[PDB]
């Protein structure tokens, strides 16, 4: 059991032991959940709380890293963090030097590199968060999803982190065709609501944000009266 | 060529004579400075040139030959063997970037068997070197405005065999001929031999 | 990662020097026979499976015009070696307007080897190679091992079946053998160790003449194996 | 990564450094070689392994440059090998380098001891700075100088090195070492001091016959000096002899083997 | 010096005179100003002769371990891109003005490349300072699909406008033929200039030169 | 500790070499090409299994230029870094050589890629196979003909009449073995290439393939570059199948 | 101008299964002279004579590079090198130097052992080559020398009658010549022998 | 480039890898030093005396500028590296200050040398301790010692290597202020003794005066030994 100290290191079975184990603390993290409708996409993520003397706005998961795109954290919120300023500085060089909005699927393809390097090498470990990159450029809205092995994929409706199971049967019962943007916000705010377990965690808060047509394809929070 | 050097050998010596003089533009500071410089128990180098380059030049030379020296035991190193590293030196700075050292020299030495297994021919030996690191060897040689005059005057007058006691005649005719015809002031000449027995000051020249 | 993978033991051994050199010698057979006007080198190259396109595979490489190569173990390695080598002659080339001798290119590549046993984070290559080729001095086969030693030889094997190939050599090899006759015995040697029938597509085969290399194509090949 | 390191430059506790000890280990399984210093010049020999008969000739334009054995540095020096092969050829190539350059900075040849100690601290450098294993070479070295006359040293794994009259290294070390004790003495000729090689060479081997294909010597001694050139060179002065390394061949052996098998039949009548 | 090319049918003939000068002499009447890059593909060369001398080497190396590499024939194309992106580098520093032509599988290939590293593709061209006289003869006989016969009697009247007209150029005209196949040199396919007057020998009894001194050594 | 890290074992043997194959079937999925007379066909696995994804994000196939095409196969993401390190080095040999790199050439400059990682300690090997798929220029006459070059994680690189790789490769293979000694891949059409590749996956997979379950890549004489095919065009050689 | 700066001048010519090549003694500073002994000749082995003229300082520098890269070549080829290589390697060695030149110029002299071929080379300072099959020369005298030696040389002609015409082509330009003179030095070369001369000029 | 730390501290304070390296400086052979009014001697164990040997020895007291001497033990390859790095010194301030350097500040350049292997990445300490005596430009004599952690005292009379607890234990007693060249030569002579064999050729020897330094030849130790064994007996 030497073969599950480091990332540059495949065990007998063909598996890489540590990027398993960073897997297990976004898997043990608050829920998030996300919808892709005809107008946008709405993403929603559960925030607990550890006082209640916090100011609001603190430990906030949802970042916006171009006028039209956004990401939300799920996992260890200071490694997400650092993807935040690499996505930020992807679309500012997409801008500077190519002269448009980095497309959606462009963006989520460079965040699953950034992440993979950090799989290779003795000297690093594998990020411990996942990441739902939301985006409205000229290829539509689109909603995507890296993990710590750099794995990259695109999706209509998803949930991250504890409550995902539950969440995920009751993503299934909406019709992606049809929905609005202000539908969309309460039904993930339902869903949300209901999978949060009392017993564990008593203080907790909702963070909600969407890139649509009303909004100017501006990502951006939800006004805290539409809740 | 402000300030004349002289040198010339002989069967059992070198003779070297260097002038004084210390100048900031038209003032002379000094007229005594020493510029046969000893390297070591045989050997001597006189230099033509600014006093920083002169100065930082010798230095390095003389380092470099002590630090060889205690890497072999002490043994005198030969006279070609030193000849060939400031040639080294002087060439090496010309393509370098702080540029030439702009000084002139001649290199005298007096080579000395090492031990019983040395079969080097014992002698004295004379070099001729330029700031451009240009070297030769040499029976007589000169730096400065006063060297074309001193020159003639040794094809005229020298020979192999003169004695010690016609050789310091003769250097003492060149010093002369050098206060006689040039307009630039070298009043006093420090000269010094050397022999089989190591380097001495000549006192009846100047 | 800057430390050494290779060190001594208290024997004196360098046991990933061994354990390269065992790799080598797993490898499949690859033969040379130097003649009085030229050089002979060959070896297998059978596939796992008729699915394999053969004509791609190759175990015989031109390095320069005067000189070639065959390998045994880990290819991967050879391709390495290979380029390095053919590097060096054209280095030389540049410089002297000539050919690099055989002598001096063997020394070029042994150094290479000896570099893989003692720098930082690395191991040791683990092939085996052939090289043969026509200079001023004449004709010459050589052989390389894992720890970097050569030696010089008129006839050798390396690879799985290379004792047996080395004993049937010895039998057979004489100092006056012209270079037809040479092609000839090379053939005869893979033959007793090959497993299957030998085909003008599931061997190959590069000889030095007049002082140049060149392989055979098939067709060529298949006039020679006609015959024995 | 750094669990797996080795750490070859850490001292252990008792101020040893293992690497250093085991590639000396290393040296004393190699095939024997053997030095000597006479009147005349210094002695090199070395056994050579088994003779196939597949074995060919490199078939070098120049043959007193290198032998299977014994090496050329410069004209002055030379030099014979035990241990790691590879690792002989990289260290002959820095010694190569650094005697030839001293002669373009003086234009006059390296010391034989000066030589000795810049290869040294190549070893040296090796088992204190940079996480890899030690060179496992150990050299005799032959030169000439005119500090010293003939000159004879040894180097082993750790960077020492030390003046020999005789000396053996490789397997039968304390045998032959054994013999030259007995046998060395202070007025001995070149032809003399080859015949005590070969004898040595014999014992060591274990073979009641000299097989001349199985030994290998050098010598390095001093010759009449060639042209003089004074019309090229009006300040060139040569000596009247120079040194020079030369590997004797089967038709110089000939004579000496011959010496060397009848005090070997005059020393079996005794007892 | 005056270089020519003409694409043909079936391939490519270039051209080119043999006088080296330094000043107003002729150090060299017979330099060779066509040089190999590979079996199919050949330069000419004017401008500094080091700087020629040395691109097209390092370049001809570079294709040379790019065949064995890949195992193909190598292209003109590949070959004028290697120059050009040198020469471009140097930003004219190594002045070296080249004619490259070449067959391979496309058929075959003509062009120039000037110092600064700029290319030009043409059926017919010439260079250095003989280039205008030569250019007057390709205007005036130039036409499509020439046989092999009138494109060598078309550059070798090129060459012979440079050879006489131009104080730098000079001596002989030699061709080279590129073809599909092969490649075929002619030094001397023409020489126009041979001796009028022969040369007068002006004897020296041996003897004659006073010598002071005499080293002899066997070998 | 030869188990950890890049060295010899004592059988001449490298494990984390041995241990990168077996990522490659771990990641489950089937691959398979095949080359007939005027072209290269390349077959995948394409699994969507949760409902909510969005399928036309998810492929192993890539283009590296225009006329060169991809299909990883083992785990995912390091193959995509395999795909831009590709990329890199065609647009590195455009710009050297002024032309676009052979099909050849490129899969030896990867396998070169991988054999660094197998002989320098400290990072790890990429766990994946590369197919590469192309059209190739002959000197002789200027026809263009089809390839398929294979790389695997020890550096191999190695062409092919047919393949298949993945979970079930060994199964898939004696299918292809058996059906090529009827006639030889290089005489048949697209249409009889194509219903020896789809039986082979059916085979080997034990079950039933619609055109959503496959992804398919095509280069041909026709159009050298690499292009996917339409779920039509694949649905007309399943039925063509279905029959006989 | 530099390469004038030093003095002296080199010549060298084919014939018959040899070679003579050829130099003047003087040494200058422009005008003033220094010394009368300094022939320009180098013997690097057997086969090949090197001549250098130029600036003085880069001729000795030069040609210390030259005799170390020899040196080495031997001990790694085990053989002597050939004149077709050694020209090579020249050229190369001052090609490296583009940009920031060395100021000599060397004249190359060879006979291949074996088949008695005669090699003749000359070089520009950035190492540009020309190699004709009759004679080749360089230095402060060039002009006049490139002139005398078309008059006089003929071919075919054995050592002694190619030695007068050598010797009467340097001192008739060294005489029209202020930095070129003082006599002559000579090295006569066959495959079987090397004989060197000191030819007597004038003392102007 | 590798930067591992090789000397750290372990848990009651001790650096393991500078304590082994004093172990290999207890292993090496003798050494002693002796200043007197107006010299100061060094003495050094040899190896062994052997038929074999060159009698041309090689010397283990090495001369670092005309003014200073140093004698070590430990590690002989280490040994010299220090001793090149101190002639470079040396030479170093010529250049830079004109005057010859004082001993006490070469000796703390030594000093700090050998300390800085002690604290750098990469690298293990030297297994070396020196002796060094010296003479500045007013006729003063000094002697110094440094160990491997790079700590500097001066002495009156020291030793170092195998025995040197022994050594120092007989010096302790004998030792007298203000002894002439020849008492000095003398004391030396018999407190290595203690810890070698026999007095032949085991024993080199170096004489250090105000302008003059001196390798002792065999017949002139020979007869210091003689006198020396007489009184040992008594």
């Amino acid at each position: 059991t030497e073969h599950d100290q480091s990332t540059d290191i495949f065990s007998a079975d063909g598996r890489v032991f540590q990027v398993e184990y960073a897997c297990k603390a976004v898997d043990n993290g608050s829920t998030a959940v996300a919808a892709c409708c005809t107008d946008g996409v709405v993403v929603a993520v559960e925030k607990i709380l550890t006082s209640r003397m916090l100011e609001e706005g603190s430990n906030d998961r949802i970042h916006a890293v171009d006028r039209q795109a956004g990401v939300c954290i799920c996992g260890m919120l200071p490694d997400g963090r650092a993807v935040v300023s690499r996505a930020r500085a992807e679309a500012e060089n997409s801008r500077d030097v190519f002269a448009t909005p980095i497309p959606g699927s462009v963006l989520a393809s460079r965040i699953g590199e950034f992440m993979h390097v950090y799989t290779t090498h003795y000297a690093y470990r594998p990020f411990g968060c996942s990441v739902i990159i939301a985006s409205y450029a000229d290829d539509g809205p689109q909603l995507f999803v890296s993990d710590p092995s750099g794995t990259v994929a695109g999706y209509y409706g998803i949930a991250l982190g504890k409550g995902k199971t539950v969440a995920k049967t009751e993503l299934e019962k909406l019709n992606f065709k049809s929905i609005t943007c202000d539908e969309a916000v309460v039904k993930l705010t339902k869903i949300l609501h209901d999978v949060h377990d009392k017993s564990k965690d008593k203080l907790y808060e909702l963070e909600v944000a969407w890139v649509c047509n009303k909004s100017n394809c501006v990502f951006q929070h939800v006004p805290n009266d539409m809740i | 060529m402000s300030e004349t050097t002289i040198a010339f050998r002989c069967n059992g010596f070198v003779l070297v004579a260097a002038a004084g003089l210390n100048a900031f533009y038209y003032i002379k500071i000094m007229d005594t400075e020493d510029k046969v410089t000893q390297l070591d128990s045989h050997k001597v180098v006189a230099c033509a040139g600014e006093n920083g380059p002169r100065v930082n030049f010798v230095e390095y030379i003389k380092c470099n030959m002590a630090l060889k020296r205690m890497r072999e035991h002490g043994r005198v190193i030969r006279t070609s063997a030193a000849a060939s590293f400031m040639r080294n030196a002087l060439a090496g700075a010309l393509r370098s970037r702080d540029g030439a050292y702009l000084v002139n020299c001649l290199l005298a030495g007096y080579d000395v068997a090492a031990s019983s297994d040395d079969d080097i021919a014992t002698g004295p030996h004379l070099y001729y070197m330029d700031y451009l690191g240009t070297m030769q060897e040499v029976p007589y040689g000169c730096h400065g405005y006063g060297a074309s005059f001193v020159i003639a005057m040794l094809d005229r007058l020298w020979r192999p065999d003169l004695t010690a006691q016609e050789a310091v005649d003769l250097m003492q005719k060149c010093c002369d001929e050098v206060k006689k015809r040039v307009v630039i002031s070298n009043d006093k000449f420090i000269c010094k031999a050397v022999t089989e027995n190591g380097v001495e000051i000549v006192n009846t020249v100047s | 990662s800057a430390y050494g993978l290779t060190t001594f033991s208290p024997s004196g051994r360098l046991v990933q020097i061994e354990y390269a050199t065992t790799a080598a010698s797993k490898g499949t057979t690859a033969l040379g026979v130097k003649a009085m006007d030229g050089v002979v080198i060959a070896a297998e190259k059978k596939t796992t499976s008729p699915l394999a396109a053969s004509l791609t595979v190759q175990k015989v490489f031109v390095l320069d015009d005067h000189v070639g190569c065959t390998y045994s173990g880990i290819g991967p390695d050879c391709r390495v070696l290979v380029d390095a080598a053919r590097k060096a002659c054209q280095k030389y080339r540049l410089t002297y307007h000539e050919p690099m001798p055989v002598s001096q290119l063997v020394r070029h590549i042994s150094s290479l080897y000896q570099e893989f046993t003692q720098s930082g984070g690395v191991r040791p290559f683990g092939c085996s190679l052939l090289v043969a080729g026509a200079d001023s001095q004449g004709n010459h086969l050589y052989q390389v091992d894992p720890s970097g030693t050569f030696w010089a030889w008129k006839a050798t094997s390396i690879g799985k079946g290379s004792t047996d190939a080395k004993t049937f050599l010895e039998k057979r090899y004489t100092n006056e053998m012209e270079i037809e006759d040479a092609v000839h015995t090379a053939l005869l040697t893979l033959k007793e160790g090959f497993d299957g029938t030998m085909t003008a597509e599931n061997t190959q085969v590069g000889r030095v003449s007049e002082g140049k290399f060149e392989l055979f194509t098939v067709d060529q090949l298949k006039d020679y194996l006609d015959q024995i | 990564s750094s669990r797996y390191d080795s750490r070859t430059t850490t001292f252990s506790p008792e101020g040893r450094l293992y690497q250093v000890e085991y590639a000396e280990e290393a040296i004393s399984q190699a095939g024997t070689v053997i030095g000597i210093l006479t009147t005349g010049g210094v002695v090199l020999g070395a056994e050579k392994g088994v003779q196939n008969s597949l074995f060919d000739s490199e078939n070098m334009e120049d043959k007193n440059i290198s032998g299977e054995k014994m090496y050329k540095i410069a004209s002055h020096i030379g030099c014979s090998v035990a241990g790691v092969t590879s690792d002989a050829y990289a260290l002959l190539n820095y010694a190569r380098l650094s005697a030839n350059r001293h002669h373009y900075t003086y234009q006059e040849p390296m010391a034989a001891e000066d030589l000795c100690r810049l290869l040294c601290d190549e070893k040296q450098l090796y088992t204190q700075y940079g996480g890899v294993r030690p060179f496992g070479v150990s050299f005799l070295l032959a030169g000439w100088d005119r500090h010293h006359g003939y000159q004879l040293y040894h180097t082993d794994t750790s960077g020492n090195y030390n003046a020999w009259r005789a000396y053996a290294i490789g397997q039968n070390d304390q045998v032959a070492q054994s013999l030259l004790k007995r046998d060395w003495k202070p007025e001995l000729t070149l032809d003399e001091g080859i015949v005590l090689c070969l004898r040595v060479l014999g014992k060591t081997m274990d073979t009641v016959k000299l097989s001349a294909e199985r030994l290998e010597v050098a010598v390095l001694h001093k010759v009449p000096a060639p042209a003089t050139q004074k019309l090229l060179e009006p300040y060139g002065v040569l000596p009247k002899t120079v040194p020079e390394f030369k590997i004797l061949r089967e038709t110089d052996l000939k004579p000496l083997i011959a010496e060397a098998d009848r005090q070997r039949e005059a020393e079996e009548a005794a007892e | 010096t005056t270089i020519v090319g003409v694409v043909y049918k079936e391939g490519v003939v270039l051209g080119a005179d043999t006088r080296a000068t330094e000043g107003s002499i002729v150090a060299d009447k017979r330099c060779k100003k066509i040089h190999y890059m590979a079996p199919n593909i050949m330069c000419c060369g004017a401008g500094t002769a080091a700087d020629t001398e040395a691109v097209t080497n390092m370049v001809s190396a570079n294709l040379a371990l790019h065949r064995l590499d890949t195992g193909k024939q190598s292209r003109v194309h590949e070959a004028l891109t290697m120059l050009k992106r040198h020469l471009y580098r140097y930003q004219g520093h190594v002045s070296a003005a080249l004619v490259l032509g070449g067959v391979d599988v496309e058929g075959p290939f003509l062009a120039t490349v000037a110092p600064h590293g700029s290319t030009d593709r043409l059926p017919f061209v010439s260079m250095g300072s003989g280039s205008i006289a030569a250019m007057s003869a390709l205007e005036t006989g130039y036409k499509e699909n020439m046989t092999l016969e009138e494109a060598k009697e078309l550059v070798a009247s090129a060459i012979r406008k440079g050879i006489f007209n131009d104080p730098y150029s000079g001596t002989q005209v030699d061709l080279c033929v590129i073809t599909k196949t092969k490649t075929e040199l002619l030094i001397g396919y023409d020489k126009p200039n041979e001796r009028k007057y022969p040369k007068q020998e002006i004897r020296f009894p041996p003897g004659t030169t006073p010598v002071l001194r005499e080293e002899i050594r066997r070998l | 500790f030869d188990k950890y890290i890049t060295v010899f074992s004592p059988e001449g043997s490298l494990y984390q070499v041995e241990y990168a194959f077996k990522a490659v079937t771990y990641a489950g999925l089937l691959t398979v090409a095949i080359r007939c007379k005027d072209a290269v066909l390349v077959f995948t696995q394409h699994n969507v299994p949760d409902r909510l994804m969005r399928p036309d994000t998810i492929t192993s196939l890539h283009n590296i230029n225009k006329d060169i095409g991809t299909c990883i196969t083992g785990r995912a993401p390091d193959g995509k870094s395999l795909v831009q390190k590709a990329r890199q080095e065609a647009s590195e040999y455009k710009y050297r050589y002024g032309s676009p790199i052979p099909v050849s050439v490129l899969a030896k400059r990867v396998a070169d890629m991988a054999q660094v990682r197998t002989q320098h300690a400290g990072l790890r090997l990429m766990g994946v196979v590369m197919t590469f798929l192309g059209m190739e220029q002959n000197d002789a006459d200027g026809s263009w003909v089809p390839q398929i070059y294979c790389v695997d994680p020890a550096g191999w690189c190695g062409s092919y009449h047919a393949c298949a790789i993945g979970k079930k490769q060994i199964e898939a293979n004696a299918f292809l073995e058996k059906k090529q000694k009827n006639a030889p891949f290089h005489t048949l059409s697209q249409k009889d290439a194509a219903m020896i590749a789809l039986a082979a996956l059916q085979s080997a997979l034990g079950a039933s393939l619609k055109a959503t379950d496959v992804e398919v890549g095509r280069c041909s004489v026709e159009d050298h570059c690499f292009r996917r095919v339409p779920d039509e065009d694949v649905e007309e050689w399943l039925t063509a199948l279905a029959e006989a | 101008s530099i390469l004038t700066y030093s003095g002296g001048s080199c010549l060298a010519m084919a014939g018959d299964g040899c070679f003579v090549i050829v130099s003047d003694n003087r040494l200058g500073e422009q005008l003033k002279t220094i010394s009368m002994e300094v022939p320009k000749l180098h013997v690097i082995n057997e086969s090949i004579v090197l001549g250098l003229t130029g600036l003085r300082t880069d001729q000795q520098t030069f040609s210390e590079k030259v005799r170390f890269r020899n040196e080495l070549y031997k001990l790694r080829e085990e053989r002597e090198i050939g004149g077709k290589a050694f020209a090579a390697l020249v050229s190369s060695m001052l090609y490296e130097a583009r940009f920031g030149p060395w100021f000599v110029e060397p004249v190359i002299a060879s006979i291949d052992k074996r088949t008695g071929e005669v090699y003749l080379c000359a070089m520009d300072l950035i190492g540009a080559p020309c190699e004709p099959e009759d004679y080749v020369c360089a230095g402060t005298c060039a002009e006049s020398l490139h002139g005398m030696c078309e008059a006089l040389w003929r071919p075919g002609l054995g050592p002694e009658e190619l030695f007068e015409v050598a010797a009467q082509a340097m001192l008739s330009a060294c005489d029209r010549d202020s930095l070129s003179g003082y006599g002559a030095v000579a090295a006569i070369v066959t495959r079987d022998k090397m004989t060197t001369r000191l030819i007597n000029g004038r003392k102007d | 480039s590798y930067d591992r730390a090789i000397t750290v501290f372990s848990p009651d304070g001790h650096l393991f890898q500078v304590e082994y390296a004093q172990e290999a400086v207890r292993k090496g052979l003798c050494a002693v030093g002796v200043r007197g009014k107006d010299s100061i001697i060094f003495a050094v164990e040899k190896k062994s005396v052997q038929k074999l040997q060159d009698s041309r020895t090689i010397r283990k007291i090495y001369k670092l500028d005309e003014h200073i001497y140093l004698a070590f033990a430990g590690l002989s390859a280490d040994a010299r590296v220090l001793v090149n790095h101190a002639q470079l010194e040396c030479q170093r301030f010529r250049l830079n200050y004109e005057d010859a350097v004082d001993v006490d500040l070469l000796v703390r350049y030594v000093a700090k040398v050998q300390q800085k292997s002690t604290q750098s990445s990469g690298s293990r300490p030297y297994g070396v301790s020196t002796i060094i005596g010296g003479f500045n430009e007013n006729g003063q004599p000094h002697l110094w010692k440094t160990d491997p952690s790079g700590m500097s005292s001066a002495w009156r009379a020291v030793a170092i290597g195998r025995n040197d607890k022994t050594v120092l234990e007989f010096m302790e007693k004998s030792y007298q202020e203000n002894m002439t060249r020849d008492q000095c030569v003398h004391f030396a002579i018999k407190a290595l003794l203690e810890a070698v064999e026999s007095g032949s050729k085991n024993i080199e020897l170096v004489v250090l005066e105000n302008k003059k330094a001196l390798y002792m030849g065999d017949d002139e130790l020979r007869k210091f030994v003689v006198e020396v064994e007489k009184e040992r007996e008594e």
